[PDB]
C-alpha cells in the first residue's frame, strides 16, 4: 500500500505546486486572455491534485488532501523538480508548462489503463484537461518561438534554462517499476517516445532548436527539492501554521 | 426646441425601448456609457490583485480552488464589459490606457489591501454582495448591450458571492481566532463597501442625466440603503457587529438607518490617494510594459 | 506601561523588518564590497531589533524577543510602511536606506536625552551605527544620482516611488504625543525639520529634485500594512510556526 | 641541469624561506597559485548563497545575527583571497569573470542546497570544520600572502565554526523533531563535506608539484583523514550517526577506517553537473549582469 500512496502523491504534489506557481500570474499576464488562460490551467491542475491527494490519504488510512498539503515539508514533498522552478518571464513560464503538458498527455493517456480504477478514473478527468493545456502551452510555444526576434531568444533560453529538469520526467524508481510490473503505474522511462516525439516537433515548429545538453537534475521525487520549494512552502502553508486543526 | 432626433430618442427611454449599437444617441449620452462600462470592465480587471493577493495563501484547497474560480470568472466579465463598451465606438486598447495613466477610474474597493485571508471571505460576500446589489439594478439599464452583460455578469457572480459568505460562516462558527479574524475584516471592509454605490445624491453630478436617460435605474442612496437592509441581518447570522455605532432600525421607516461616511476618504481614494492606488496602477502599469514583447510576438506571428 | 511598551515595539519592528530585507541582498549584490556593506547594516539593524524587542518583552512582563518576532502577525507588527518596501534594484534599496538612516539619526540623537534610561542607553549605541548607515546610503545617493544619466533615471525614480511612505516618518499618534510629553519619546513631527534639512541636501547634491508629490502613506504603526507585509512573515516565521516553543 | 634562477628557488622552498611577490618563482608554481588562491576567493563568494539562503528564514533572531555576523566575513575573505591572488600579477576582475563563465572552479561543496535550518548549522560545523583543517594546514604554505591571509582567516572562521556546533547542539538537545531534522542534514552534507579535501593521492594531478613546492603541506587523504579522526566524537557528542556503514576505529593504526567517496560523483560536481551548480552560477551571473549600472555610475562618479 505504501508503494501506491507515494506514487499517488507524486501526481498530486506535481499538479499542486505547478498550481501554485500559476496563481502567482494572476493579474500580472501580458494580457487579459492570458490571465484567464492561466487562472483556468491553475485551477484544472489544483482539481487533478486534490483528486490524487484525497486518494493518497484514503490509502494511507489517516489525513486528507489538506493535512497532505499543509503538514508537510520541503523533504516529504514529492513534485517534480520542474514545476517548483521560478515563473521568470513569460516564456519561462510558456516552456515550462509545455514540457509538464505533454508529459501529462502521454502519462494520463496510459494511466487510464490501470489495473487500479481510481488511478484509472482520476487520469480519464485529468486527461481531458490536460490537452486543454497542451493546446495552449504548445501555441504560445510557436507564437513567442516563431514571432519576433526578441521573443525567439527569449524561447529559446526558456527551453535551455529548463532543460537539465526533465531529465526526472523519464526516471524510474522501484516504486514506479513495482507498480508498473503490476500494470498499476505508468514506467516513466517508456514515456520518452511519446514526449520526444510532441516536444521535438513543437520546438522545431517553432523554429527552435532541442538543447544539447544531456538533462541530469533528478531528486524532486525522493524530496530531494531545489532551493525554490522551502519558501514555496513558507507562503503556501503559513496559515495552517499559524491556525492548525480548523476549518475554512 | 430638441431635435427630432433627440426627441425621438427621449421618447424610446420613456417607453423602456432598450438603445442598440446603430440607433441614434445624444453625444453626451454615448459618452457617459464610455465613462460607466469602461470603468465598469477597469474594475474587474483590477478587483484581481486584492483577490490574487491570497491565492497562494488560502488555508484549504477548496477555498484555493474557489478563489481561482472566481477570479477567471473576473477576469471574463472584464472581457464582456470591454466587448459591451465597444459597441459605442471606443477600444478596449485606448480606455486601458487611460485606466493606467489615470485618466479613467475602477471601482474605489479595490484599492484596500488584503491583510488576512478573512479579507478575502468579506471581498466575496460584502463587497460583490454591494457589487450584485448595484448590477441588478442595472439589468434594465436603457442600453441593451450593457443590461444584457449585466444579466450574464449577475448570474455567474451571484454564486461566488454565496461562496464568500460560506468562507465567512466557517470563521464565524471557528475557533475564536478566526471569529476575531473575520470581525476585524468586517470593521476594515464595511465603509468601503457602503461607498462603492457613490455619492450622496446631493453630490452626484452624473445621476441627473444618468436618471432622465435611464442609464441608472435607482439613486446611489437607494441602492446603498437596500444593501445596508439586506446586509446587515446576514452580519447578524455570523453572529458579528458593524462598526457603525450610528446602525439601527427605524421601525416608523422600515429602514435601517447608518452613520454618516466619510466623504474626505471617499475623495482621497477616487482621486489616486487611497490605501493601495499606487501599487494597483504600478501593478497594471508592470504587466503591460513586461508583456509588451508577448504582444508584439503574438501579432507578428499571426501575420506569418 | 503599555504606551511605552507599544513605542519601543515600533522601533523594534522598524529595524527588524528592514534588517529582513537587506538579508535578502546576501549574495546578490553589484559588488562583493556591497554584499559586506549591507550584510554589515542588516546585522547592526538586527541587533537594535533584538535591543528594542527584549526591552518590550520586559516592558510587557511576557515573551523575550523571539515570541515578538514569530509569533505575531501582520495586524500586531508596527513597523513603517517605508522598511517594508521591496528591494527593487538598488537604486530603490538606496533610497529607502538613506530615507531611514537619515531618520534614524536625527531620532536617536534626541531619544538618547530620554527620561527612559533603557531607551536612552538603546539609543545611544544604536545612533552610533546610524552615523556608519547614513555615511554608506548617502554616498550611494550621490554616487547614482550624479554618475551616469542611467543612474540618475534610476536613483529620482527611486526617490519618486518610495516618496508617500515619508509622511509616516513624522506623523505623531497619542503613543507619541504622551510619551513626549513625560520626556520619554521623541515627537515625531519634530523630527522634520533635521531630515528634511539632511535629505534636501542629499538630493540636491546628488543632483537630483525633491519630489513634489505631498507624502500621504501611514497605518505602519497601527498594524495597517502594505500587502508587502505578510509575504514577508510567512517566509520569516515559517520555522517557528511550524515547530513553536522549542530552542534553537 | 635547472637554471640558477630555478636552483636558488628550489634552495629557498627547502629552508622555508617565505616567497614574496617580488621573488622569482617557476612560472608554473605562479600560475597555480594563481589558480589555486583565486578559486579559495570563488569559493567565500559562491559559499555566500547556500547560506544566505536561510538568512531570511532563520528560527531565532540570535542564530540569524550569528548567520548574518558570519556571512559578513565571508565575503571579508574573498576580499583578503583576491588581494593575496593579486599579488602574483592577475586582476581580480579577470578572474572573476572565468569563474562566472566556468573557466575557474569554486568548492564543491556549495553545489549541495540548503534544504532545512539543519543544513545551516551543519554548514558551520562539518563544512566549515573540513575548510578549517584545509586551512589551518596551509599556514605553513611557501607563497607569504597567502600564508598570512590563511593565519587571519583561520583566526576569524573557527569562532563561527564553533557557532555552528551549538547550533547544531541544540537540535541535538531538542525535540524529536529537531533531532531528526540534525540527522537528515548530516545524512546529506556528510560525504560532500569529505570531499572538500579533494582527490585521492593517487588520483591528485596537482600534489606533485604542490607539494615539492611547499603549496600544499599535507597530502589530501591525510588532511582528510585528520578531519575524520576529529570529527566522529564531534558526531558522538551530538548523539548523531555517521552515514558510513563501513566507518570504524582501527585500534591497530590508530585511525577511523571510513568507507569509499562516491567519485563518480564527485567529477560531475566539480565539472557543473552538481544539484545547485547552474543556479550558483546563475546567480552570480545575474547580480554581476543587473549591478553593471552601478559598477559604471561609481566609475563615471569618481572621475568628476
Ligand atoms: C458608481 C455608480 C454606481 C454611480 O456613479 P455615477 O453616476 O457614474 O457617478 P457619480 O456622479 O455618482 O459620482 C461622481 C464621480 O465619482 C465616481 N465614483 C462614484 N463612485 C465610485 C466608486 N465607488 N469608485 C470609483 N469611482 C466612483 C464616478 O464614476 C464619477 O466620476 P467620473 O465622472 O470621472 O466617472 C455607477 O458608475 C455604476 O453603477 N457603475 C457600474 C458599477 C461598477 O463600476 N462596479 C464596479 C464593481 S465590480
Ligand atoms: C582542493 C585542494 C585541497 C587540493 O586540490 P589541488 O592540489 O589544487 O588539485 P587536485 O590535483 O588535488 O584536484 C584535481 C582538480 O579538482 C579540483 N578540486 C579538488 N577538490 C575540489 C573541490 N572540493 N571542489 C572543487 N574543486 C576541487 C582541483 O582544483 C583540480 O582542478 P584544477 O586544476 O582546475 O584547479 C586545494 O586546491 C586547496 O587546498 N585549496 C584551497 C582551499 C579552498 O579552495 N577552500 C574552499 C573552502 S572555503
Amino acid at each position: 500500500s505504501n508503494q501506491l500512496t507515494a506514487y499517488t502523491l507524486r501526481l498530486g504534489d506535481n499538479c499542486l505546486v505547478l498550481s501554485q506557481r500559476l496563481g502567482e500570474w494572476c493579474g500580472h499576464a501580458p494580457e487579459l486572455e492570458i490571465d484567464l488562460a492561466l487562472a483556468n490551467i491553475g485551477l484544472d491542475l489544483l482539481g487533478q491534485a486534490r483528486n490524487f491527494l484525497s486518494y493518497a490519504a484514503e490509502l494511507a488510512g489517516e489525513g486528507d488532501e489538506d493535512t497532505l498539503a499543509f503538514t508537510r515539508d520541503e523533504r516529504q514533498f514529492s513534485n517534480l523538480l520542474l514545476v517548483e522552478q521560478p515563473n521568470g518571464n513569460f516564456a519561462d513560464t510558456i516552456a515550462r508548462q509545455y514540457f509538464i503538458d505533454a508529459w501529462h498527455v502521454a502519462l494520463f493517456t496510459r494511466l487510464m489503463e490501470s489495473r487500479d480504477p481510481q488511478l484509472a478514473a482520476i487520469s480519464a478527468k485529468a486527461i481531458k484537461e490536460a490537452r486543454y493545456h497542451l493546446r495552449f502551452s504548445r501555441g504560445w510555444l510557436e507564437r513567442l518561438g516563431n514571432g519576433t526576434d526578441v521573443s525567439g531568444q527569449k524561447m529559446q533560453q526558456a527551453i535551455n534554462k529548463l532543460w537539465r529538469f526533465t531529465a526526472e520526467l523519464f526516471d524510474a524508481d522501484e516504486i514506479d517499476i513495482a507498480l508498473s510490473e503490476e500494470g498499476i503505474a505508468v514506467d516513466p522511462r517508456t514515456l520518452r517516445a511519446a514526449w520526444e516525439a510532441e516536444v521535438f516537433a513543437g520546438i522545431n515548429e517553432a523554429t527552435l532548436n532541442v538543447p544539447q545538453e544531456q538533462a541530469y537534475r533528478t531528486g524532486g521525487k525522493k524530496g530531494l527539492h531545489t532551493e525554490h520549494l522551502g519558501p514555496m512552502l513558507a507562503e503556501m502553508q503559513y496559515l495552517q501554521r499559524v491556525l492548525p486543526g480548523q476549518q475554512w | 426646441m430638441r431635435s427630432t432626433q433627440e426627441e425621438r430618442f427621449e421618447q424610446r427611454i420613456a417607453q423602456e425601448t432598450a438603445i442598440e449599437p446603430q440607433d441614434w444617441m445624444p453625444d453626451a449620452y454615448r459618452k457617459t456609457l464610455i465613462r460607466q462600462i469602461g470603468q465598469h470592465a477597469h474594475s474587474e480587471i483590477v478587483g484581481m490583485l486584492p483577490e490574487g493577493n491570497w491565492i497562494t495563501r488560502a488555508p484549504t484547497l477548496r477555498r484555493k480552488a474557489i478563489l481561482l474560480a472566481k477570479v477567471q470568472d473576473e477576469a471574463g466579465h472584464g472581457l464582456y464589459l470591454y466587448s459591451a463598451a465597444e459597441t459605442l465606438g471606443c477600444a478596449r486598447e485606448d480606455i486601458y490606457q487611460k485606466m493606467l495613466d489615470g485618466r479613467m477610474k475602477y471601482s474605489s474597493i479595490f484599492n484596500y489591501p488584503t491583510l488576512s485571508w478573512a479579507d478575502i471571505g468579506v471581498i466575496g460576500w460584502l463587497v460583490d454582495g454591494a457589487a450584485i446589489v448595484n448590477q441588478v439594478a442595472l439589468c434594465r439599464t436603457s442600453y441593451g448591450p450593457y443590461a444584457r452583460a449585466m444579466v450574464k455578469i449577475c448570474k455567474e457572480e451571484s454564486f461566488h458571492q454565496r461562496q464568500g459568505f460560506e468562507a465567512c460562516m466557517a470563521l464565524a462558527q471557528g475557533s475564536e481566532a478566526q471569529k476575531q479574524m473575520l470581525q476585524d475584516a468586517i470593521n476594515r471592509f464595511w465603509w468601503p463597501a457602503l461607498m462603492m454605490f457613490g455619492p450622496n445624491d446631493d453630490n452626484s453630478p452624473n445621476s441627473a442625466r444618468s436618471l432622465t436617460w435611464k442609464i441608472k435605474r435607482f439613486t446611489n442612496d437607494e441602492l446603498r440603503q437596500r444593501f445596508v437592509d439586506n446586509t446587515v441581518p446576514q452580519v447578524e447570522m455570523l453572529g458579528m457587529t458593524v462598526p457603525d455605532p450610528d446602525l439601527h432600525f427605524d421601525t416608523e421607516s422600515g429602514h435601517y438607518r447608518f452613520g454618516e461616511i466619510d466623504w474626505q476618504e471617499f475623495n482621497e481614494v477616487i482621486n489616486g490617494r487611497g490605501i493601495c492606488n499606487q501599487e494597483r496602477l504600478d501593478a497594471k502599469r508592470k504587466a503591460w510594459e513586461e508583456g509588451t514583447w508577448v504582444r508584439e510576438a503574438a501579432l507578428a506571428h499571426a501575420q506569418k
